[PDB]
RNA sequence: UAUGCCAGCUGGUGGAUUGCUCGGCUCAGGCGCUGAUGAAGGACGUGCCAAGCUGCGAUAAGCCAUGGGGAGCCGCACGGAGGCGAAGAACCAUGGAUUUCCGAAUGAGAAUCUCUAACAAUUGCUUCGCGCAAUGAGGAACCCCGAGAACUGAAACAUCUCAGUAUCGGGAGGAACAGAAAACGCAAUGUGAUGUCGUUAGUAACCGCGAGUGAACGCGAUACAGCCCAAACCGAAGCCCUCACGGGCAAUGUGGUGUCAGGGCUACCUCUCAUCAGCCGACCGUCUCGACGAAGUCUCUUGGAACAGAGCGUGAUACAGGGUGACAACCCCGUACUCGAGACCAGUACGACGUGCGGUAGUGCCAGAGUAGCGGGGGUUGGAUAUCCCUCGCGAAUAACGCAGGCAUCGACUGCGAAGGCUAAACACAACCUGAGACCGAUAGUGAACAAGUAGUGUGAACGAACGCUGCAAAGUACCCUCAGAAGGGAGGCGAAAUAGAGCAUGAAAUCAGUUGGCGAUCGAGCGACAGGGCAUACAAGGUCCCUCGACGAAUGAC
RNA sequence: GCAUGGCAAGUCUAACCGGAGUAUCCGGGGAGGCACAGGGAAACCGACAUGGCCGCAGGGCUUGCCCGAGGGCCGCCGUC
């Protein structure tokens, strides 16, 4: 039995005085009414917090952390095998609507590999090489200076 | 119309012609076997007997059919007014079986006897 | 009220392990799959390769997850493995049911509980 | 494991193997879930009139006269809950949502799960199914699909020992209530479920209570009518193989 | 024991309850315009007897034809008298005849009548004559174009919000509107008419930056369709009325060409399968309607009646639903299967006819102005400098030019040609047909299951109810007595039952009459709870209870 | 928020399409949403698959002693 089922008989329904349960001055106020009056508390301060770039001037990075790449290197068979070399754009999803593919050192490292991305952490750079690999650069990636 | 107003009052709202339907009643073996048909529309020469009411095992000329009731009067099959006076119980075609038929019509026996079309 | 017959089933023996033989892993696992859902146990593979040992079967309480890697050739005792997790783990040990644990095991020992 | 295949007489026909979902564990309430579901999906939406109860100017005269503030048209009282003819409160709503959801995994689960409740003798009859049979599904051949004739059917499930199901389906029930106001006056018990590959056995169908389905479509509502596990229930040699990749 | 109290019994009053459903409510599929050829709506008529309703219209519950249908019939409506139908009526479908007065109401006037040939009025064409035509008004909502609140929210309130809502004016169709880029702007080596659905997203944007407000590009789907002028260059090669004759229009340009795969012109190549105009013209599907259509009406028992129990038997591509004197696959209508017709799809698709697609070079010949744009003032929007619009003033270019890409100017880059036009399908609504339901079940559900927008109220705008159920069959109570009596009553008759006897199934409570039990005219008021007594009580559904004595015997505990 | 249930580094489809027993139902559909990294107005940058200590439950041992998930205390890392 749930607590409406219960409430047959109770007169009040759990609102205590039957004067309460009324109209918007039970809630003091229609919707945030009051939200820097009497029911300030626990609402975020007024007022206006820097600016906004248009929606299409921004770029979205694609984004993968090494422990991901590294993690899966056995499982990704369908890709190159070496002295193992893997191209990120194709590991990483939703990378097709995004403006570039960047990787990022969190983790660790336990294999010899060779990515090709548009982008690298300076984490990500030593990680890799701290393993014996290289970082490849897209013709993209050919943007930084 | 599988609902049960909707059948009830096609029933009762019927026209006329449609009405005939409601007045059949099942043919002897005899003329099932001769006219090839389980049923008829009872008529006004054909003589019957009577398979369930107070009247059960009775049989009789059948003297009227009412399409607007959906009825039949069958002979001798009566009920003794106040003043003593015998008058005709109603009949519902489903408690009846028709044991011959009036062929005075051309066209009905002519239908009857058709494997095409039912009477 | 748990709703699947097969957990109630598993609570049961469970207990039955617990109290019969001298196993006392068995009925505290019991009392965390009689506590809500959420409290239950959602262990990946890279926890139970940085606690586990060998010849000392690992009991999780829940569901073991296959994110992350297991080198350590162990024996995973859960109430549920995703399709990836019981795959990697045949790979280098083996995944056992709850159930199967209770029987090969009565007593409950050279087990360690991991979440 | 290993089913038994039967002609059309009622004799052994060699053995085929049971396929693997036959051998789902029973999940009573995952499949109760499913037939919840289904059964709810199929509700139509109902509702009271929006201005039913409102097409009144009527107002109150409020205090003077010693009535209750009751709105009134004429002496009579109107629009509000209390009063005849007034609006209903709470009234059903032609806007509310009454389907229900359930994740694809869950109900492929429970159709596969309601499926292996078939190839449990016990279960069947547990459920309330009357045979004399021993192993169940009932396995036939696909020269099922060819009959024609009930009476047929009727024949190949006596000589199945697997009749008596429709002599215990051979009963309506005049239910209690309005129900029948409303064209659903009788009921009738589930009997066996005829499941063939290319289509529903013509044949079979009007057996009382029995239901038909195809393996490629067949679902928890056949296999577990009213969420129930276990129906008696007979497969074509085709249906089996085909209800294997479900 | 008066007046009287509590409870019951018999009868009543009342109309709850239970059962029933000819009505509702809601969803879904189909379908969808009518009217000067006088609609819709209204009035008044119309029947043997006719008040209401329905129908119909002086040919008046109807006339004719064809098809179906069939032995019956004369609406609801069951009387009396009479009549019709085998010369094929009734009844159903299609088509046609008739079709009063008012009514857009149109010769004129007028509360449905009246006065002396009439498109009144406004228009187009015009034989300049009302000769040929158009418009007007209705319709459930939907649709498009204009006008446009306030309560309210902001806990006050003015911007804001309610809301471009309510309401008002004007108008179209079966659908409207929109629509083949002076687009988009995931900026691209990209997309490619328009609606709509899902999402993008409560995102960007707005806002006493408070409360609140609030897109789009894109994406996934639905359905897909693309074209015509103006001008250049031609220049009467043209169009409308009329059978013809003949008339009218048209140089202030009819007609050819042509329309950013720019076009024209000049010189060439090649070619048509584009496009545009006209002819033909469906299948399938869908919606509705119709034909045909299996098998018990066997025994026994109960009953007023088997559709019940027991026994025996049958059909099923049919065990949906309904009817029938009680629970029916096999008694009747239907239901599965098969078949037919109509409507919508659609004058569409396919087909064919005619036309001719396209390409090179040259050519500053052509390409829509109070426009693009700027400024003042307002409204509107998310539109912020960067929405859309109105108003006042100002105001350009000519493709070698112009506009756009979310502030302005110049340059580059990219897209794209405004100020002319048309356009199938996919989407809205629910009048209309049909189907459906864990909806309501007569104080419910529509206001309306009933005479329902009825009775009735208001000068009027407008407002607005209540009323469902005899029985299997009327067998609806003959005859006699009483009475002022077709009243009523008595006796009596019918039926299983009249306590089913007419607003008649069942028939609660409040409550009334008579009556039984208890109390009662010397006595006190939350009417009772728990204890214990008197008196009262058919059975049933409860069967315990009393005294001697004895056994057991907690706390307590004597004479 | 919570209880139950499915799947799990993922999860769920929306409109819509096909089938069919035709509003149920079977199969397609991942557009898109939330989760998978955060910090900063922005530009822009971009993290512990465990380094130490306590220690509950549980386990181990020759019965106080070890191992001790979770939990608690620190370290350390990204960014402003
Ligand atoms: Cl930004
Ligand atoms: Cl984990
Ligand atoms: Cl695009
Ligand atoms: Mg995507
Ligand atoms: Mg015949
Ligand atoms: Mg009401
Ligand atoms: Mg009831
Ligand atoms: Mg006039
Ligand atoms: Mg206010
Ligand atoms: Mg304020
Ligand atoms: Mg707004
Ligand atoms: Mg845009
Ligand atoms: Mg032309
Ligand atoms: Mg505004
Ligand atoms: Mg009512
Ligand atoms: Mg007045
Ligand atoms: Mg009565
Ligand atoms: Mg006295
Ligand atoms: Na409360
Ligand atoms: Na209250
Ligand atoms: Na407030
Ligand atoms: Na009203
Ligand atoms: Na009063
Ligand atoms: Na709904
Ligand atoms: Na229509
Ligand atoms: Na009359
Ligand atoms: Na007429
Ligand atoms: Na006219
Ligand atoms: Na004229
Ligand atoms: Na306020
Ligand atoms: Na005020
Ligand atoms: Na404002
Ligand atoms: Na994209
Ligand atoms: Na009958
Ligand atoms: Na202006
Ligand atoms: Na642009
Ligand atoms: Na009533
Ligand atoms: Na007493
Ligand atoms: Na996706």
């Amino acid at each position: 039995t749930s607590k409406k089922k219960r409430q047959r008989g109770s007169r009040t329904h759990g609102g205590g005085s039957h004067k309460n349960r009324r109209g918007a001055g039970h809630r003091g106020g229609r919707g945030d009414a009051g939200r820097d009056k009497h029911e300030f508390h626990n609402h975020e301060p007024l007022g206006k917090s820097g600016f906004k770039r248009p929606q299409k001037v921004q770029e979205e990075a694609a984004t993968i952390d090494v422990r991901e790449i590294d993690e899966n290197v056995t499982l990704l068979a369908a890709d190159d095998v070496a002295e193992f070399r893997v191209d990120v754009r194709d590991v990483v999803e939703e990378a097709d609507d995004a403006d570039y593919v960047k990787v990022l050192g969190a983790g660790q490292v336990r294999h010899e590999l060779t990515l090709i991305a548009d982008d690298f952490s300076e984490g990500a750079r030593e990680k890799v090489e701290g393993a014996g690999g290289s970082v490849e650069l897209t013709d993209l990636g050919e943007e930084r200076q | 119309s599988k609902q049960p107003d909707k059948q009830r009052k096609s029933q009762r709202r019927a026209p006329l012609h449609e009405r005939h339907k409601q007045v059949r009643a099942t043919l002897s073996a005899d003329l099932r076997e001769e006219y090839g048909q389980r049923n008829v529309r009872v008529n006004a020469g054909d003589t019957v007997e009577v398979l369930r009411g107070d009247f059960a095992g009775e049989e009789g000329e059948v003297i009227n059919v009412d399409l607007d009731k959906a009825v039949i009067h069958v002979e001798d099959v009566t009920l003794e007014k106040t003043d003593g006076e015998e008058v005709p119980r109603p009949l519902d075609t489903s408690n009846v079986r028709v044991t011959d038929l009036d062929l005075e019509d051309e066209k009905r026996e002519a239908r009857l006897e058709s494997e095409d079309d039912s009477a | 009220s748990k709703t699947n017959p097969r957990l109630s089933s598993l609570i049961a023996d469970l207990k039955s392990a617990a109290r019969s033989s001298g196993g006392a892993v068995w009925g505290d696992v019991a009392e965390r799959l009689e506590k809500p859902r959420r409290t239950h146990a959602e262990v990946n593979l890279g926890r139970i390769e940085r606690y586990a040992q060998e010849d000392e079967t690992v009991v999780v309480p829940g569901k073991v997850l296959g994110s992350g890697v297991l080198q350590k050739d162990v024996t995973v005792a859960a109430v549920d493995f995703s399709g990836t997790a019981e795959t990697k783990i045949d790979q280098v040990g083996e995944a056992v049911s709850l159930e199967q644990a209770i029987e090969n095991n009565p007593e409950g020992s050279h087990v360690r509980v991991i979440r | 494991m290993q089913a038994t295949i039967y002609d059309l007489d009622g004799n052994t026909d060699g053995e085929v193997d049971l396929p693997d979902v036959f051998e789902t564990p029973v999940r009573s309430d995952l499949i109760g879930k499913a037939v919840r579901a289904a059964q709810a999906n199929r509700k139509q939406d109902y509702g009271s009139d929006e201005y039913a109860g409102l097409r009144t100017p009527a107002e109150s005269f409020g205090s003077g006269r010693g009535q209750a503030h009751v709105p009134k048209l004429d002496g009579r009282a109107r629009r509000v809950p209390q009063a005849v003819k007034g609006r209903s409160a709470h009234p059903p709503k032609t806007e509310k949502d009454r389907s229900l959801d359930l994740n694809d995994k869950e109900r492929q689960l429970a159709v596969r799960s309601a499926l292996a409740a078939t190839a449990d003798a016990d279960l069947v009859a547990d459920r309330g199914h009357e045979f004399d049979r021993d192993e169940v599904p009932v396995v036939v051949s696909d020269d099922f699909e060819d009959l024609v004739k009930t009476q047929e059917v009727v024949s190949l499930l006596e000589a199945l020992d697997v009749h008596a199901d429709i002599d215990r389906a051979d009963e309506t029930k005049i239910k209690a209530g309005q129900g029948s106001a409303r064209g659903r006056k009788y009921r009738r018990p589930a009997s066996i479920l005829f499941v063939t590959s290319d289509e529903p056995s013509t044949a079979a169908r009007n057996l009382a209570g029995a239901d038909v389905a195809t393996a490629s479509e067949v679902n928890t509502e056949d296999l577990a009518p009213g969420g129930a596990p276990g129906r008696l229930t007979v497969f074509t040699e085709s249906a089996l193989a085909e209800v294997a990749e479900r």
